[PDB]
RNA sequence: AUUUAUUGAAGACUAACUACUGCGAAAGCAUUUGCCAAGGACGUUUUCAUUAAUCAAGAACGAAAGUUAGGGGAUCGAAGAUGAUCAGAUACCGUCGUAGUCUUAACCAUAAACUAUGCCGACUAGGGAUCGGGUGGUGUUUUUUUAAUGACCCACUCGGCACCUUACGAGAAAUCAAAGUCUUUGGGUUCUGGGGGGAGUAUGGUCGCAAGGCUGAAACUUAAAGGAAUUGACGGAAGGG
């Protein structure tokens, strides 16, 4: 059914370590869990095998990127500042 | 005004008020013969179309659209019905 | 406030004038006044060289100055000290600007301001800033009280302004563009352009600034004081 | 737009999905249009290229992925590729 | 009067006294039938296809020149969609609104104004679920509206 | 003919300054202000110190040797007030007065666009 | 009781408007509801005219003028004599003389 | 007194409240 | 130092134009350009056909302040420090200045959140101005004098933000085109109030990290509080003598 209200992956670190600090690695411990998209086939089979390593079972590839989320905010600007540039000094 | 015959107004009240107010509405719109040059094949148009209508030749296109009436191009033979 | 100062030196004359000497500025071809003025600066020991202590210099000056007349007098040049010779120096385009009371003068309310902006490149290597003011008006036979435009006849008219500058100054050097806006084609060709838009008048042009240089070309700057 | 000239063609027309079947109709002739997903392996790309440079076939690569071009065939799977054997009713061929 | 605003605008059609129409056009109710199928035939919808013979051919309106309307006449000749035209367009523009939300996740307007749109859809089916047009156990559910809209 | 310098007054509220400088700026010549001629921390601002260190500083640019001078008014501007003090007019009509040559009035207030933010609170200064 | 209809402001269809700052106080106060005036001033006054006229290296010269737009809360605005309390039928006035 | 500092006068006195009959249980 | 001249960096902000002007469900929204979807009004001889109005429960958004963690951090500035003025002044005034002010992710769910005026519909006095769409006038002006288009003028219309005058009508009055069509009482629906205080307090749930929010009494006390106007008196309020 559903068991618990609110610890949900950290209901496994019990009533230890500080409700706040149980309530930070939750929100991470989800993300890093989570299965993703693969950008090279459109599949939700991208998971983390270790920090920063992501790779996809089905498409048998693997991505560089955030230790917890596949695309952290900070590379996302990186990204859009570097495709602004690159255009601009070519034309 | 005390009394008025709202039961036979005058044709420039009802030509002067919205179509929704007149005693029976009915639409100010129209239609309209028109003919590209060339072949006759001789077209009803409404006034206020949307689309941008031609004949069966070719793009010979007749009225382009817009928000109210339709502004109909510069070559059109165009008559009222 | 002569005799409040709680302490003169924390840290336990001569005339600077004698010490210094005077010099002389030079426009360029492209203004008929030629000579604008004088400056001053130390004498040229061998410690300090002046000329290049001088070089480091700008001066804002008058088109009305440069120009003899006075229908100009609402525009101003900066012009920079790029050579020296001999005691009578010489200078060349760093920037035009209004006057801000004329600027103030023509801005009034029950109309539309419109401004437009280029960040332009030039054929001579400089890349220039340049902004372009429009005012909306009343035509002759109208009678409501404001004139206000509505906004895509805005950005028709940016628009327009916009690629006139560019058009304009991509073709143009700088001596040929300081050659252009002395008698403000820009101004004509704005209205001529904008006429199926809005009356819009008040279609002054405004300043325009260098905002990084080529190498000197010590060549070209003589060639202009040819 | 496009994916209502698409749309026309799965209730009228006919068409073939996937890699297998498109390369078996584009080796009989058989096809009139491919269209190719935008996430797709860059070989698998350019070798229906080369097909449908062969067959004189013509190509048009879709502003999306496998997912967003099965969802406007109105399959409900990833199509990285489809191939359009015969339209009838539509103006696809024609346009664009 | 006018239930997702505050405009109480009424720009409206008004159809003439004449049901009879129009005096001059004298072509058949079969000729205005198989142009309604050519266009429904290349797929196009009863509003677009009355707009088309009107502002095209001398059509004042179907109801008038055959016996009966356009959705009326498709259902009898075998274009009757799997769902009413109205109620497709509704489901389009969430789909649009919700992928803008997805890939823009701080549009609030566009939040509520899905939320407006989804209760539109919520009351159109329900009213299509009573008069037993659509069958009761229909629902709107994202992932296969999305699928649905073709 | 005639040798150019600057007039550049600046007459704030509570201090009225004077300086003249070359067409350039950077040659400076004779700062003065009316703080330097009284000693009451109310009349720095006053026109008739104002007045007296317009004639001072024409009379040293004159033994310097300059003959006109182009006038830049200014005030504080910026966030505050934006309006001239009363030194501004006394010192213009003083060293006009004095007699050096008079051109190109202008007025080169900072006058922000969008400004940061002006001080003394919301409620405002409770005087 | 409401004493005024328009609340002592220019508030109608909005429910918000961007404050400015007095000049005097500095309250922040909104833009409708201000005293704003417009000064329009020769930067001579007319008095050191004729001076400034004779000393000028140019005569017909057009001797500019100081141009700014002076933003007043309701306070600062009574208290300088800009605007001064009317009677109650003398309030309605929404043109000067 | 002003309704305001009456506000929060309350408020004040109701959370010296709380923490005295928190430390209760 | 203050000042003036040539640059630079950082962050915030969007003057003047800016208004009895626009848009938004409300809070709110003002440099340009590009993309993303949305929306009102208008025009309609298009389509469906009563699908609709208002709503306990329930959900979305919700100024500022405030909280959690990153960034950022210039002005301004709760706290705090010093100058004073004062009988006192940790208040006004001055000079510093941390939190904050900006932004990202997540919370808070209030405001004189006001037009102190629920939402939907109808009918009823005039007049002019204005915003958006539409219609008509060999109208004026505009390019190539003159076609379009555009921008103005005139007339009409629908929908808006409001206004000016009356007062038939209403109200306790101020006032109001609704706050009218209510003792000649009934168009549809929702929420709230029953003298002042105690008290939006106590307790109990419930939500929140907290601050606090939503629901929310009683005892006891009292004959008044309160609204709008009239005349006087007063004012470190103004105008005149």
């Amino acid at each position: 059914a559903k068991r618990t209200k609110k610890v949900g992956i950290t209901g496994k670190y019990g009533v230890r370590y500080g409700s706040s600090l149980r309530r930070q690695v939750k929100k991470l411990e989800i993300q890093q869990h989570a299965r993703y998209d693969c950008s090279f086939c459109g599949k939700k089979t991208v998971k983390r095998g270790a920090a920063g390593i992501w790779t996809c079972s089905c498409c048998k590839k693997t991505v560089a990127g955030g230790a917890y989320t596949v695309s952290t905010a900070a590379a996302a600007t990186v990204r859009s500042t570097i495709r602004r540039l690159r255009e601009m000094v070519e034309a | 005004v005390l009394v008025q015959d709202l039961l036979h107004p005058t044709a420039a009240s009802e030509a002067r008020k919205h179509k929704l107010k007149t005693l029976v509405q009915g639409p100010r719109s129209y239609f309209l013969d028109v003919k590209c040059p060339g072949c006759l094949n001789i077209t009803t148009v409404f006034s206020h179309a949307q689309t941008a209508v031609t004949c069966e030749s070719c793009s010979t296109i007749l009225c382009t659209p817009t928000g109210g009436k339709a502004k109909l191009s510069e070559g059109t033979s165009f008559r009222r019905k | 406030a002569v005799g409040k100062n709680k302490r003169l030196s924390k840290g336990k004359v001569v005339d600077p004038f004698t010490r210094k000497e005077w010099f002389d500025i030079k426009a360029p071809s492209t203004f008929e006044n030629r000579n604008v003025g004088k400056t001053l600066v130390n004498k040229s020991t061998g410690l300090k060289s002046a000329s290049d202590a001088l070089k480091g210099r700008v001066v804002e000056v008058c088109l009305a100055d440069l120009q003899g007349s006075e229908d100009h007098s609402f525009r101003k040049i900066k012009l920079r000290v790029d050579e020296v010779q001999g005691k009578n120096l010489l200078t060349n385009f760093h920037g035009m600007d209004f006057t801000t009371d004329k600027l103030r003068s023509m801005v009034r309310k029950w109309q539309t301001l419109i401004e437009a902006n280029v960040t332009v490149k030039t054929s001579d290597d400089y890349v220039l800033r340049i902004f372009a003011i429009a005012f909306t008006r009343k035509q002759a036979n109208q009678v409501k009280r404001h004139s206000y435009a509505q906004s895509s006849h805005i950005r028709a008219i940016r628009k327009v302004i916009s690629e006139i500058l560019t058009k304009e100054v991509q073709g143009s050097t700088l001596a040929q563009l300081t050659s252009k806006l002395i008698p403000e084609v820009i101004n004509k060709e704005i209205e001529n352009a904008t006429k199926d838009i809005f009356p819009l008048q008040n279609i002054h042009v405004r300043k325009v600034k260098l905002l990084k240089q080529p190498k000197f070309d010590v060549g070209a700057l003589m060639a202009l004081h040819g | 737009s496009i994916n209502q000239k698409l749309a026309l063609v799965i209730k009228s027309g006919k068409y073939t999905l996937g890699y297998k079947s498109t390369v078996k109709s584009l080796r009989q002739g058989k096809s009139k249009l491919i269209i190719i997903a935008a996430n797709t392996p860059v070989l698998r790309k350019s070798e229906l290229e080369y097909y449908a440079m062969l067959s004189k076939t013509k190509v048009y690569y879709f502003q999306g992925g496998n997912n967003e071009l099965g969802t406007a065939v109105g399959k409900l799977f990833r199509v990285g590729v489809v191939s359009i054997l015969e339209a009838g009713d539509s103006d696809i061929l024609t346009t664009l | 009067g006018r239930m997702h605003s505050a405009g109480k605008g009424i720009s409206s059609s008004a159809i003439p006294y004449s049901r009879n129409a129009p005096a001059w056009f004298k072509l058949s109710s079969e000729s205005v039938i198989e142009q309604i199928v050519k266009y429904a035939r290349k797929g196009l919808t009863p509003s677009q296809i009355g707009v088309l013979l009107r502002d095209a051919h001398g059509v004042t309106q179907a109801r008038v020149i055959t016996g009966n309307k356009i959705m009326r006449i498709l259902k009898s000749n075998g274009l009757a969609p799997e769902i009413p035209e109205d109620l497709y367009y509704l489901i389009k523009k969430a789909v649009s609104v919700r992928k803008h939300l997805e890939r823009n996740r701080k549009d609030k307007d566009a939040k509520f104004r899905l939320i407006l749109i989804e209760s539109r859809i919520h009351r159109l089916a329900r009213y299509y679920r009573t008069v037993a047009v659509l069958p009761p156990n229909w629902k709107y559910e994202s992932a296969t509206a999305s699928a649905l809209v073709n | 003919s005639q040798v150019f310098g600057v007039a550049r007054i600046y007459a704030s509220f509570n201090d009225t300054f004077v300086h003249v400088t070359d067409l350039s700026g950077k040659e400076t010549i004779a700062r003065v202000t009316g703080g330097m001629k009284v000693k009451a921390d109310r009349d720095e601002s006053s026109p008739y110190a104002a007045m007296l260190a317009a004639q001072d500083v024409a009379a040293k640019c004159k033994e310097v040797g300059i003959t006109a001078v182009h006038v830049k008014i200014r005030a504080t501007g910026g966030t505050r007030t934006k309006t001239p003090g009363p030194g501004g007019q006394a010192a213009l009509r003083a060293l006009a007065r004095s007699g050096l040559r008079i051109g190109r009035i202008e007025d080169v207030t900072p006058v922000p666009s969008d400004s940061t933010r002006k001080k003394g609170g919301r409620r405002g200064r409770r005087l | 009781p409401k004493k005024r209809a328009s609340n002592g402001r220019n508030k109608k269809g909005r429910g918000h408007v961007k404050p400015v700052r007095c000049v005097n106080c500095s309250k922040s106060i909104p833009k409708d509801k201000a005293i704003k005036r417009m000064a329009i001033r020769n930067i001579v006054e007319a008095a050191a005219v004729r001076d400034l006229s004779e000393a000028s290296v140019y005569p017909e010269y057009a001797l500019p003028k100081t141009y700014n737009k002076l933003h007043y809360c309701v306070s600062c605005a009574i208290h300088a004599r800009i605007v001064r309390v009317r009677s109650r039928e003398d309030r309605k006035n929404r043109a000067p003389p | 007194m002003r309704a305001k500092w009456r506000k929060k006068r309350t408020r004040r006195l109701k959370r010296k409240r709380r923490k005295v009959r928190a430390r209760s249980k």
